[PDB]
RNA sequence: GUAGG
């Protein structure tokens, strides 16, 4: 309950406002929110976990680590 | 000793209607059931149940056992 | 008594999509201990 | 402690052969135990005395033709296993068969020696065409439960002896069934219901009175190791 | 094991770990990731110390512990407070007298913890064969072992309050004195007119027992006769005290009694408020659902006698029974994987020079040496193969008379229960997570 | 209906121990059977007493005899197994014999026939007896999943391997530019479709009939066979978002 | 054909497990045999357990007692499976009673005449120096598993708490069956079942229990008819 | 609002 993020609320996408799109998975949704657990109700996709590694950027943006690999 | 306890097929015959057979029954059943509540006025309008009679029952059950022995008989206005 | 009164009278079993006519049926009652009902598996799978 | 209601097993009967008994409110999970160990003893534990060996004249094992009969032989050995005997000699014993001439031989025509009975007469063995020639005898000997045909080098005895298959369970089948029932408020009670269809050689109450005396005295066995008390009635 | 599971169930495992509810005693997953541990100690129910001390006096309401530098910290543990929910959220406690204490160790568990490592159910024995139609459909058949042994039992709070708000007419009144009731209902309440502790109620109860102020009565001839007759009198003040609600039983473990004229402030209007509590433990019964952790969920069916169970050939009963047409057409394989390697963890096994590729891989991560009973680690993705499960199937450790219940292929003969005969093929058995 | 269609099957479905017996009756099948001697699967010669109608292709066919005879009603032998025995016995006296496998579509015929003769009483019955017996002996089928149940096929690494070559060269003769993105795309498409329908064929060539999964999946019970391809077989292609 | 009547003979591999061999059995009769002798032998034997208990300064099973680092809701779970042999058909009473820090066991329990616990070394919970346990246990006899609300016949009593009990002593038996040495077609079986009981009594007396009830139920569906 | 269907 404390991790997960939620597109519902005010000034953003609400249960109606919802398309196909928006719920599906993105490549980009990849160490910044996990694929897996969401609400399997009417509210698919809408609601999602924080990844295991995830991290807050101070804009508001999620950064992910990544071990750097130099010279093969 | 069941409600399937008389076979439906028999009464299907016997009443040409699958609507025709509840709402003959019914009328049976409730006048059976008014007999009952009777509770000693004696109206001579007024039958008993045919066939013999258990210490406790359901008066359709007695209704669609006559039907099935086919003692009674209905006629349309 | 309450074993006594309930046979021979037909109660009606219902799911609740209902998409078809065979969403309500009728059964004979029968006591059983426990707080779940217990239904035939025959007629399961017309209810889904 | 002691068994709220005790049990008490009756008859109903359908048929001259086949009868079914019902055991009234039995403790929780007692019903199975019985059920199989009552079908398992009535289908073996009961002796009896059946055929083991048959023998046509001039015929060889590997012939299955019979002359002078339309039948064949496998339908022979089916007839002649599904006739009943009644011996008690416990050794084996040899009855015969001769008769000529078309027609029917049927089991009123057996001739069974002294100490061995065919209790029904009435089982149509072989039809005839033309000639008779009919000539066939056979070994009896008593057994307990089921034994399948197995070769036991009586062929090189005699080419036209084969083994057949014997049953010696003067009952046919037993099938057992639980079903709950509710007393005393409380539906945590058993009822066992067996159906034994046997031959009409032996009543089945006979029969069950038998087996419930071998498995007592087969758990009675256990009595040995010390002297206990259980709740009854 | 999460490779092998298809998407959509491991989905439906991860949405159902959220919904267990602890347990009287948890025990950790003997077959699970090593990352339990840290999402419970990053968790705040449980209660780790916050400096490495030492501790003194062991009691369960509370634990003393002193630092070296001379800072006593007493802890204080929770015990059977309503969750939001509503289930208990007892606290245990791990730490002994004399041990030593670095900052951040758990010293007591939360609600479904085991020695600060997560446990939200427990590993039953389980085989796959149908069963006479009790598990047709995805229902489930287990032992009454479980209902013998407490395994699968929680305790659950319920809280209702009643407050003596004042009205037009006049002030409520909270008292012993009810109208028209009989003496023996109020047999448990208290002069004060408040049920006692540890009072047992069922449905109809009385728990506080509130009097209205009055109401306009216009009393009917009938009533007046009857009253007349009797000589009895039909006071102003009507009865409105709470009951315990229908289909509701339990044992009154706490009450909470808020005054008004004292220092405590309510709300306006209302005098005095009493909030009282009703705890009961419920045990596992008919028509309970139950998971696993691999989106395989459904509804308890029968709980049959001990010995009706399909017992292995030692002797064990099984526990649990599923039904095996699930597998192939919900594609989740993993659960199946699973159960072998919750057997390997069960008895445990020894591989030492063996000298085989398997070997060799378990040697040098060291997984290669263990006894019965000891947890096992398979990361999400970096878990183990199906060569190693074979292998260990293989060389698993006998259990008695020197020999192995299950067979290479993972199998196992059960006899029957009920019958008493052999099944004709060996069937599946092994250990699974329950929650 | 997996009960049903393990006792209706052709042999194989175990070791055929004990099989072309000829057996006086139904009656001494079932006593050999807990003998262990005999096994449900083995094509024996059964005789029926009075009253068991032939079956419906066996009514031209009739014994050898000099008089007529009318095998229609009375006594007859057949060459069948001791399953179909059972399971004819559960049918209705009236209803004709059958000697086939029920699986789901021929058991939802019969029913179809039964619920079409036959007055309703006497279908409830027959239906509730189909359930206990196939409940029993889908109980005494055995059936499971486990390690070594769901094997993959040998000759899945070798013809994968080999298409991965063949992908290797085209990708290799894209870094050249000789060959479009978008016609690259289109051939690897073509060549997995291939190598993903070969590999279901060998793995279909290769589970024998006995497996679990085979047993109810073929049957009709549940399960439809792409799931087994990806369970078992590459899954294959996957469709990009949007 | 051969009629041979069934023999018995024990051996003991531990004090509290033994094996017993019947040889002479009918084909297809030592599985059948050995599954009635198992249902029966974990059905229903007598036995004694505690039945309801009484703590001082307790009102329910939910609080916590001082002193003590398990509450009551553990200790009930820690004596349950406490194991107990009674002789007394009416209830008879024990009394607890532990003080200073330590470690309460079963060990530590007063036995009135007549009624012994059988497993000593089982610890029950561990007190501090401050800590004080005083408690009372109704201790009765039956068979097999009853539960705690069956077992509760007192409303008035707020202190005393009832527990769900299990009388029966025995833990779990097995059977196997083997091929006759005898050279016949039937092939005959010997029966060897392998039985393991609590502390509380030895097997053998627990399976001449399980004879008794299985002849006196057995004979009860003989003697009827004829 | 969020869970289960």
């Amino acid at each position: 309950h404390k991790r997960r993020l939620n597109a519902l609320g005010p000034g953003g996408l609400s249960r109606e406002r919802a398309g196909f799109e928006v719920r599906d998975v993105h490549p980009s949704h990849y160490g910044r929110m996990c694929p897996i657990e969401t609400p399997e109700g009417p509210n698919i996709g809408l609601i999602g976990s924080l990844a295991s590694y995830g991290r807050i950027n101070p804009f508001g943006f999620i950064e992910t680590p990544y071990r750097k690999v130099v010279e093969g | 000793e069941g409600i399937i306890n008389p076979p439906i097929d028999e009464l299907l015959e016997a009443t040409d209607s699958k609507y025709s057979l509840v709402i003959y029954a019914a009328k049976r059943a409730r006048q059976i059931n008014a007999y009952y509540s009777q509770l000693g006025e004696g109206l001579l309008e007024y039958v008993g149940p045919l066939v013999d009679t258990h210490v406790h029952e359901k008066p359709l059950s007695i209704a669609l056992r006559e039907i099935n022995a086919g003692l009674l008989t209905s006629e349309a206005i | 008594v309450l074993e006594e009164v309930i046979a021979e009278h037909p109660v009606l079993l219902n799911r609740a999509p209902t998409l078809h006519r065979l969403g309500i049926q009728a059964f004979e009652p029968q006591l059983v201990e426990g707080k779940a009902i217990q239904i035939h598996p025959l007629v399961c799978t017309a209810f889904n | 402690m002691l068994i709220a209601q005790r049990p008490s097993l009756t008859e109903e009967v359908v048929d001259e052969f086949r009868s079914r008994f019902v055991i009234e409110p039995l403790e929780p999970g007692f019903g199975y135990t019985l059920g199989n160990s009552l079908r398992r003893t009535l289908l073996s534990s009961i002796p009896g005395a059946a055929v083991t060996s048959i023998r046509i004249d001039g015929v060889l094992h590997e012939f299955t033709t019979v002359p002078g009969v339309k039948e064949d032989v496998t339908d022979l050995i089916l007839n002649i296993k599904q006739l009943v005997v009644s011996s008690e000699h416990d050794e084996p014993v040899v009855m015969y068969l001769r008769k000529q001439g078309p027609g029917l031989v049927t089991a009123a025509d057996i001739a069974p020696p002294a100490g061995v009975e065919v209790h029904n007469p009435d089982l149509v063995l072989a039809t005839l065409n033309g000639k008779g020639k009919l000539e066939m005898e056979l070994t009896v000997e008593r057994g307990r439960g089921y034994v399948s045909a197995v070769q036991n080098k009586q062929v090189g005895q005699e080419i036209g002896r084969i083994p057949v298959d014997s049953i010696y369970s003067p009952v046919l089948k037993v099938t057992y069934k639980v079903e709950a029932t509710r007393v005393e408020q409380r539906t945590d009670f058993d009822k066992l219901i067996v159906d034994v269809e046997t031959k009409q050689a032996m009543r089945p109450r006979d029969a069950m009175a038998s087996a419930g005396k071998t498995l007592v005295e087969l758990f009675g066995l256990a009595r040995e190791l010390n002297i206990d008390a259980e709740g009854i009635d | 094991f999460l490779e092998h599971d298809d998407a959509n169930r491991a989905l439906m495992g991860a949405n159902m770990m959220r919904q267990a509810v602890p347990l009287i005693k948890s025990e950790s997953p003997l077959v699970g990731t090593g990352m339990e541990y840290r999402s419970a100690a990053d968790a705040g129910d449980v209660v780790k110390a916050e400096k490495a001390g030492v501790v003194q006096e062991v009691s369960a309401d509370y634990i003393t512990t002193t630092n070296d530098d001379g800072t006593y910290i007493t802890y204080r543990l929770a015990k059977f407070s309503r969750s939001n929910q509503g289930t208990s959220v007892n606290q245990k406690v791990i730490v002994a007298e004399g041990d030593r204490i670095i900052e951040g160790q758990v010293l007591a568990d939360g609600p479904a913890t085991e020695n600060g490592e997560m446990a939200l159910g427990k590993n039953l024995l389980v085989a796959f064969m149908p069963w006479e139609g009790h598990n047709y459909e995805d229902a489930i058949i287990l032992s009454q072992r479980l209902v013998q042994d407490d395994v699968l039992s929680s305790i659950h709070i319920e809280e209702h309050e009643v407050d003596a708000r004042d009205t037009k007419l006049g002030p409520e009144e909270i008292t012993r004195d009810i109208p028209n009731v009989s003496e023996e209902v109020l047999a448990d309440l208290d002069e004060r007119g408040i049920i006692r502790i540890g009072a047992e109620v069922v449905a109809g109860d009385i728990l506080v027992g509130k009097v209205t102020p009055k109401g306009e009565t216009e009393l009917t001839p009938e009533e007046r006769l009857l009253r007349a007759i009797f000589g009895e009198k039909a006071r102003e003040v009507r009865d409105t005290s709470l009951k315990v609600p229908h289909g509701e039983i339990g044992k009154v473990i706490g009450v909470r009694v808020f005054d008004r004229e004292e220092g405590d402030e309510l709300p306006p209007g209302v005098n005095q408020l009493v909030r009282v509590y009703v705890a009961q433990k419920r045990k596992i019964t008919d028509g309970d659902k139950l998971a696993g952790r691999h989106g395989n969920k459904g509804v308890i069916s029968k709980i049959n006698p001990i010995e009706d169970m399909p017992f292995l050939e030692d002797g064990t009963p099984v526990d649990i029974i599923l039904n095996p047409l699930a597998v192939p057409s919900r594609m989740n394989p993993g659960q199946v994987l699973e159960i072998h390697l919750g057997w390997l963890a069960s008895r445990g096994w020894d591989v030492s020079g063996l000298a085989e590729e398997w070997a060799q891989r378990l040697q040098v991560i060291g997984a290669d040496k263990v006894e019965p009973g000891t947890n096992v680690a398979t990361p999400v993705f970096d878990g183990a193969r199906e060569d190693e499960l074979a292998g260990l199937l293989q060389h698993t450790i006998p259990n008695r008379d020197g020999e192995r219940m299950v067979l290479p292929s993972g199998k196992a003969r059960l006899f029957d229960g009920r019958s008493g005969e052999p099944f004709p093929e060996p069937i599946s058995v092994g250990y699974m997570y329950i929650l | 209906v997996l009960g049903l269609f393990f006792l209706t099957t052709d042999s194989e479905g175990r070791s055929p121990k004990g099989e072309g017996r000829a057996f006086g009756s139904s009656a001494e099948a079932i006593m050999a059977f807990d003998a262990g001697d005999l096994t449900l699967q083995a094509k024996i010669d059964i005789r029926f007493p009075v009253g068991t109608i032939p079956p419906r292709g066996f009514e031209p066919p009739a014994r050898e005899e000099g008089e007529p005879e009318w095998q229609q009603g009375d006594t007859f032998t057949l060459k069948t197994t001791l399953g179909r025995a059972l399971f004819n016995e559960l049918l209705p006296e009236d209803y004709p014999f059958v000697d086939y496998e029920v699986g789901k579509k021929q058991l939802s015929e019969i029913v179809n026939d039964l619920a079409e003769r036959y007055p309703k009483v006497i279908v409830a019955a027959t239906l509730d007896n189909l359930k206990a017996a196939g409940f029993f002996w889908a109980t005494r089928s055995g059936v499971t999943v486990a390690i070594s149940d769901i094997v993959v096929p040998d000759a899945k690494k070798e013809i994968v391997k080999g298409y991965e070559g063949q992908d290797e060269k085209v990708q290799k003769q894209y870094e050249r530019g000789l060959i479009t993105k978008e016609e690259r795309t289109q051939e690897l498409i073509a060549i997995w479709t291939k190598a993903t329908n070969e590999v279901a064929e060998a793995m279909n060539d290769n589970f024998p009939k006995t497996n679990p999964v085979s047993m109810m999946v073929n049957s009709g019970a549940r399960g439809n066979m792409m799931q087994m391809r990806q369970i078992a077989g590459m899954r294959g292609l996957v469709s990009n978002a949007k």
